């Protein structure tokens, strides 16, 4: 099959910016390259077909260019409804989609609100234990959440989940969970949720003690 | 307008099969090729194959040969895809898409989410997330349910602004999500805060008041 | 040579394959120079015929329950009067491709060789002598220079019109 390398995977832009997305093909695919736009919970939407043709209804600020192996989609002046994921598609020999480019909107930095929650009383009676840490309303998107147990890094049993960019304030929120057996949870005292983010010179820390 | 209406979502046990339908309307069904597309995190967008309803001719991606079988019925203007030998790797959203004339994927179906799992219906455990240690963040933990989705509210919708509900994570064939809410300190002490969790698959609706 | 039956029957099968489509689209693709100018000129006229909606409405109204009977009845009607011309040959190729696009088969890859076989069978039994009288397949190439793309399209469509309006 023909491989498609899309770049960048993530693109931050402001309304009114000239935005460029790149797609490269491992083999010459001539003019048969399209660009598609996808919003959350919806099928892809044809933006550009045949390297540079605009489907009827597509605003003129979208344009495309290519060479056979190197292709570029351009938004001349970014508007809000252009915040989406973008995919390239070659249909010269077989069909291959690019991995995608996620386009977000820029805003001023926002330090996250960090909150940590011990296993509930009702869960400890169930025989399990889950520690929860919320990291809400932060920007930029690049962030790291770590867990420490008794002042020591914990990697086993951690799972993270991140919201899509908020349409009202352009921030992100994140939930982290630390899964443990109740037996293991009761072998320790200090539980720490540690957040590394652009907004602080050192990691943000929120902790609790199992012994209150 | 061209319209492509796809069948309903699917929940299949592993090793079985499923037949997804694509109802076409608004044009001459036998004058356009119809493709099928798989979308899944990691794999991304993959082309499965096409079928020409005019004579029943089909072409398949080598990676989906044996997996998918494309059919169409002229008199019903409906396209079918049969997915065989279902595994967890086939859990994805499947689109039918029409190839235009002198133009490519202009009209799509809405997609059919196929979920392949051997897990049986499990109502969630709803645990309160309370401050274990001037704006207060609370939450609740929806752990170990199947299948998706659940519907999380706060005070049956009376709280909405500062509410974050995070995407579920799948660990050991069971889903788990969290939801947080931020209210004033005065509201925390004066009014009641309850997260309502509904799971229609198990016909379960639980309310959990967040007590200190 | 270009007028040998081996060559005439060889160039003709290369034309059919390049002209007869088995689908409506082209996405993903399917994976001599004087022959190339013929393959392309046939394509240009095919799309010109494809864009004559009078012709398409009458083509769509053709019964195809028995594809074999329909093909030989229509091909024979096109050449029964004994006054062959290249426009009728083009109309034979076009009608062959329309059959492929409108006749079902659980193994369509076989129905295409089958319909291609019918056309070559009819060509050999009925037209082979006339084609070599024309200097070979070069007659069709020089025929595309005696008129514009509309002169040929309107004529070829009239040939199809007369043969699909009775059979
Ligand atoms: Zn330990």
């Amino acid at each position: 099959d023909i491989q498609m390398t899309q770049s960048p995977s993530f693109l931050s832009a402001s309304v009114g910016d000239r935005v460029t997305i790149n797609c490269k093909a491992s083999q010459n695919v001539n003019k048969y390259l399209d660009w598609y736009q996808q919003n959350l919970g919806e099928p892809p939407k044809l933006l550009i077909y045949h390297t540079n043709s605009l489907p009827t209804g597509i605003p003129s600020r979208f344009s495309g260019s290519g060479s056979g192996t190197d292709f570029t989609l351009t938004i001349s002046s970014l508007q809000v409804e252009d915040v989406a994921t973008y995919f390239c598609l070659q249909h010269d020999s077989g069909l291959t989609f690019g991995s995608g480019t996620k386009l977000e909107i820029k805003r001023a930095d926002a330090a996250p609100t960090v909150s940590i929650f011990p296993p509930s009383m009702e869960q400890l009676t169930s025989g399990g234990a889950t520690v929860v840490c919320f990291v809400n309303n932060f920007y930029p998107r690049d962030i790291s959440v770590k867990w420490k147990i008794d002042g020591s890094e914990q990697r086993d049993g951690v799972l993270d989940s991140v919201t899509d960019q908020d349409s009202k304030d352009s921030t992100y929120s994140m939930s982290s969970t630390l899964s443990l057996t109740k037996v293991e949870y009761e072998r320790h005292n200090l539980y720490t949720c540690e957040v590394v983010h652009k907004t602080s010179s050192s990691p943000v820390v929120k902790s609790f003690n199992r012994n209150e | 307008q061209v319209q492509l209406q796809q069948s309903g979502a699917e929940l299949v046990k592993p090793g079985s099969s499923v037949k997804i339908s694509c109802k076409a309307s608004g044009y001459t069904f036998t004058n356009y090729d119809m493709h099928w597309i798989k979308q899944r995190p990691g794999s991304g967008l993959e082309w499965i194959g096409w079928i020409y309803p005019g004579n029943g001719n089909t072409k398949y991606n080598q990676k989906f040969n044996g997996k998918a079988t494309l059919t169409a019925d002229k008199s019903s203007t409906t396209a079918y895809m049969q997915l065989s030998s279902l595994t967890s790797e086939d859990s994805a959203v499947y689109f039918c898409v029409r190839e235009g004339l002198g133009i490519t994927f202009e009209y799509w179906g809405q997609g059919v989410k196929v979920t392949v799992s051997s897990a049986e219906t499990t109502a969630p455990s709803v645990y309160p997330l309370a401050p274990g240690t001037s704006m207060v963040t609370l939450g609740c933990l929806v752990k170990g349910y199947f299948p998706e989705p659940v519907t999380v509210t706060w005070n049956s919708g009376a709280l909405s602004s500062g509410v974050h509900t995070f995407p579920a994570v799948l660990q050991s064939g069971l889903y788990t999500l969290t939801s947080s809410v931020t209210v004033p300190s005065s509201t925390w002490s004066s009014q009641a805060v309850t997260c309502n969790v509904a799971h229609p698959a198990s016909s379960t609706k639980v309310d959990k008041k967040i007590v200190p | 040579g270009p007028t040998s039956s081996e060559q005439i029957m060889k160039t003709g099968a290369l034309l059919l394959q390049g002209f007869i489509q088995d689908r409506a689209g082209r996405m993903g693709g399917e994976a001599d120079a004087s022959t190339k100018k013929l393959s392309e000129s046939l394509k240009r006229i095919g799309d010109e015929l494809d864009s004559n909606m009078e012709l398409q409405r009458m083509i769509a109204a053709v019964d195809t329950d028995s594809p074999r009977e329909v093909f030989f009845r229509v091909a024979a009607d096109m050449f029964s009067d004994g006054n062959f011309n290249w426009g009728r040959v083009v109309a034979l190729f076009y009608f062959a491709s329309k059959l492929v696009l409108k006749a079902l088969s659980t193994k369509v890859p076989e129905l295409i060789r089958t319909i291609m076989g019918w056309t070559l069978d009819f060509l050999r039994e009925r037209l082979l002598g006339w084609i070599q009288d024309q200097g070979g397949w070069d007659g069709l190439l020089s025929y595309f220079g005696t008129g514009t793309w509309q002169t040929v399209t309107i004529f070829v469509a009239g040939v199809l019109t007369a043969s699909l309006t009775i059979w």
